[PDB]
């Protein structure tokens, strides 16, 4: 439901 | 937050989203007491009964946030937990006595219009403040109704309730490390924290130095906004000693 | 951090620091029986 986050974070 | 209001921009700068990487969902509220330390509810991290046991990996920390759902592109900053510290005598088996945990970010967070920490109380702050009747404020991205979801970070000011009331409201064994909050039904005013509110702060603004202090940590309760029912909060003051212990042990 | 926090602790850039009041602050102040 959550919008996607900068992969740099994962 | 049940029967609350949308936050204003910059209204709650210490607020944090406990974010689970995968799946990608908020796990709780939390607070920045420093540029390297976040304070949550021990139950946001460990809860055997429910097969909960977050390891640092499972988590990211989101600060600067207002909107629940969206990545707040140039406003928020996302951190990675470096270390987690659960209160050694946190009681998951019973009443969630000492529901408190610390998370030290993998790197210093930068202060801003949207990111700035809350004070932790001194013995005399707590004295003058945590008195039944005195209002405090809760925030979250949690359930809007016991049984929607907010688009924006939510706020609600609630009166601290006299100990006895706390006690005669439940069957659960309350401790000194606990305080409850809300209106009485007499009171005909509503508002509760709710699911996904755990870990957020119960802050009050000192009228002496007119600084904002985190009085409480959203813990537990029965239902959300139920008459003759109160929200229970960890007593920060009560755990402050535990708190400098770890920060001046392995901290910022 | 701790001991009544960090330092600039609890002064919000957007209210306190510019001396703007949020819409319900009053509420609280009026409960510690009215502020400073
Ligand atoms: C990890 C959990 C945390 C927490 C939670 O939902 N916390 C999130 C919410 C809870 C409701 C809130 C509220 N209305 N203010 C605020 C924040 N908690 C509870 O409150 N209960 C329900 C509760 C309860 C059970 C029987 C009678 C009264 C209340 C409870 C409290 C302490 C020990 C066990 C169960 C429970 O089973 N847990 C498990
Ligand atoms: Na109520």
């Amino acid at each position: 439901d959550f919008e996607e986050i900068p992969g740099e974070y994962l | 937050i049940v029967e609350g209001s949308d936050a204003e921009i910059g209204m709650s700068p210490w607020q944090v989203m406990l974010f689970r990487k995968s799946p990608q969902e908020l796990l709780c509220g939390a607070s920045l007491i420093s540029d390297r330390w976040v304070l949550t509810a021990a139950h946001c991290l460990l809860y055997p009964p429910w097969d909960k046991n977050f390891t640092e990996n499972d988590l990211l920390v989101r600060i600067g946030k207002h909107s629940r759902t969206r990545y707040e592109r140039n406003i928020e900053k996302i951190s990675m937990l470096e270390k987690i510290y659960i209160h050694p005598r946190y009681n998951w088996r019973e009443n969630l006595d000492r529901d408190i945990a610390l998370m030290k970010l993998k790197k210093p967070v930068a202060f801003s219009d949207y990111i700035h920490p809350v004070c932790l109380p001194d013995r005399e702050t707590a004295a003058s403040l945590l008195q039944a009747g005195y209002k405090g404020r809760v925030t979250g991205w949690g359930n809007l109704k016991e049984t929607g979801q907010p688009s924006v970070l939510q706020v609600v000011n609630l009166p601290i309730v006299e100990r006895p009331v706390c006690k005669d409201s439940t069957r659960i064994r309350i401790t000194d490390n606990m305080f409850c909050a809300g209106y009485k039904p007499d009171e005909g005013k509503r508002g509760d924290a709710c699911e996904g509110d755990s870990g957020g702060p119960f802050v009050m603004k000192s009228p002496f130095n007119n600084r904002w202090y985190q009085m409480g940590i959203v813990s537990w309760g029965e239902g959300c906004d139920r008459d003759g029912k109160y929200g229970f909060y960890t007593h920060v003051f009560r755990l402050k000693k535990w708190i400098q212990k770890v920060i001046d042990q392995f901290g910022e | 951090t701790f001991g009544s926090g960090e330092a600039d602790c609890g002064l919000r850039p957007l209210f306190e620091k510019k001396s703007l009041e949020d819409k319900t602050e009053r509420e609280l102040l009026e409960s510690y029986i009215d502020g400073r």
